[PDB]
């Protein structure tokens, strides 16, 4: 699943802004 | 028209505080500094006791040389600008803003729901219903900021605060502009850029619309519509213009996503004739009392819970940096309006 996909993932947790 | 005639106002009142903002309303001492809301990538949010008053407040504080070395000046100086000057029910309010030797600040009303990230992340998903209820708000402040040619670009689930009444504030101006035509800079959260961002192309005010798509997506499903482990690998997905819906959304919220997850500029809603129109008046908003909503007359259809004054309960725990002053103004002429 998609959501198990995403889980797994390193980007789950809260995101940061980029700058350049 | 009430609309076209309420922001008629609305316009009229931004242009004064835009003109003339507020500068130096406070001072450190006036504070008694407690716990670390959050963070962000140019400096970090605490939750702050007004002595005198009592008060508790969010503060803003960012490092004079930081944003300088990050190149943040312009936008840290259009954030105050822009916030001192706004003035909507879905967006937080700067109360105080000044200046020291080392660093800048911000002192914001607290918002204690905690981030809308961190629920929904718990949560798992939203029901199409929760969704649009915090959707809805987002279309009002994007067609209120819109107007003042003002334009959000840092849209996601963790800048988007819940209050008391579970109703939205959206906090973070750090890349607001004002800017009647296109802009060009690189910059937001990977997941929610715009194409046209990443392309370099120039871009506008539908960006914003685009984010929307995003955030609804991302607040429906539990996940964003483009994922990778490193942004690259999301920006190619995003230029792909290929997005899978989940097999549990409406074929109405299909039709709303498709839209605003327009590749497309001159077919993307928000971008068009009808302006913000072609999106309000989608059956996906159907059962959309905008004035309620407005009005704040809504069924919030969830009320985080707060135990007191000053509870950091609904927010994560954070690591604590000792915030100090020079002895010895730095990059005071680059700060001169701040
Ligand atoms: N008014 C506020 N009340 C509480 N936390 C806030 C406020 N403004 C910003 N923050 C926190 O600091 C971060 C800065 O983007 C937010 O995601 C949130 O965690």
């Amino acid at each position: 699943t998609t959501y198990a996909d995403f889980i797994a993932s390193g980007r789950t947790g809260r995101r940061n802004a980029i700058h350049d | 028209e009430s609309v076209k005639e309420f922001l008629a106002k609305a316009k009229e009142d931004f242009l004064k505080k835009w003109e003339t903002p507020s500068q130096n309303t406070a001072q450190l001492d006036q504070f008694d500094r407690i716990k670390t809301l959050g963070t962000g990538s140019f400096g970090r949010v605490m939750l702050v006791k007004h002595k005198e008053s009592g008060n508790h407040y969010a503060m803003k504080i960012l490092d004079k040389q930081k944003v300088v070395k990050l190149k943040q000046i312009e936008h840290t100086l259009n954030e105050k600008r822009i916030l001192q000057a706004v003035n909507f029910p879905f967006l937080v309010k700067l109360e105080f803003s000044f200046k020291d030797n080392s660093n800048l600040y911000m002192v914001m009303e607290y918002v204690a729901g905690g981030e809308m990230f961190s629920h929904l992340r718990r949560i798992g998903r939203f029901s199409e219903p929760h969704a649009r209820f915090y959707a809805a708000q987002i279309v009002l402040t994007f067609e209120y900021l819109h107007s003042l040619d003002l334009i959000y670009r840092d849209l996601k689930p963790e800048n988007l605060l819940i209050d008391q009444q579970g109703y939205i504030q959206v906090t973070d101006f750090g890349f607001a502009k004002r800017v009647k035509g296109r802009t060009w800079t690189l910059c937001g959260t990977p997941e929610y850029l715009a194409p046209e961002i990443i392309l370099s192309k120039g871009y506008n005010k539908a960006v914003d619309w685009w984010a929307l798509g995003v955030l609804i997506y991302e607040m429906a499903a539990g996940y964003p519509p483009f994922f990778a482990d490193q942004p690259i690998q999301i920006y190619e997905k995003i230029v792909s213009g290929k997005v899978r819906f989940p097999s549990h959304f409406s074929s109405d919220l299909k039709d709303l996503l498709r839209n605003l997850l327009q590749v497309d500029l001159t077919k993307r809603f928000g971008n068009l004739k009808n302006g913000v129109n072609d999106i309000k008046n989608h059956k996906w908003f159907a059962t959309t009392d905008w004035i309620a909503i407005y009005q704040r007359k809504v069924e919030a259809p969830f009320i985080p819970k707060f135990k007191g004054p000053g509870d950091t309960s609904n927010f994560d725990d954070y690591e604590e940096e000792e915030i100090r002053v020079s002895i010895n103004e730095k990059c005071g002429k680059e700060f001169t309006e701040f």
